[PDB]
């Protein structure tokens, strides 16, 4: 075991042990602790309230060094995601708060979560999405519900 | 407690995720 997987193990162990409302999160398969997939709830009393949205987190060798990647493998609509799923946050940034040896897995998940509950508006990845939020604000929570149903296949 | 529980219980706790989110998606 190097650096990179020591780490893994030990914030997969505290993140079962310590699990955040609504994230289930780990290795797809524990052969391999550098490809994850979390599932995140959107929060009750949000425009996303009970999606669930399962992301992959991809690990790069020096980790914690450098951050993961996340991407999304459900439909979303969102400002900081991209059509693509892609997540575009600051904590996933190398050196507002970008990786630094203060980071984990936790926060990048309830960063996530926050930016779902609170969408915001710096990046740009979704341009329909930003510009719905700031100025159809009623139509955004339209589609949110519909991204939730086709979360959950319904 | 083996690699192979922890992973059946991540599976299980996924499963049980979406159980929940549908009946409180669907509640009311």
């Amino acid at each position: 075991a190097g650096t990179a997987l020591k780490r893994l193990m030990a914030e997969y162990k505290q993140l079962t042990l310590n699990p955040p409302e609504g994230i289930v999160a780990g290795p797809m398969n524990e052969e391999n602790f550098f490809e994850w997939e979390a599932l995140i709830m959107g929060p009750e009393d949000t425009c996303f309230e009970f999606g669930v949205f399962p992301a992959i987190l991809s690990f790069p060798l020096d980790y914690p060094l450098s951050p993961p990647k996340m991407r999304f493998t459900c439909e979303m609509f969102h400002p900081n995601i991209y059509p693509d799923g892609r997540v575009c946050i600051s904590i996933l940034h190398a050196p507002a708060e970008r990786w630094s040896p203060v980071q984990s897995v936790e926060k990048i998940l309830l960063s996530v979560v926050s930016m779902l509950a609170e969408p915001n508006d710096e990046s740009g990845a979704n341009v329909d999405a930003s510009k719905m939020w700031r100025d159809d604000r009623e139509q955004f929570y339209k589609i949110a519900k519909q991204i939730v149903q086709k979360s959950l296949g319904l | 407690g083996p690699s192979w529980a922890r992973q059946e219980s991540l599976q299980e706790r996924k499963q049980a995720l979406y159980e929940y989110a549908r009946r409180r998606f669907t509640e009311r």
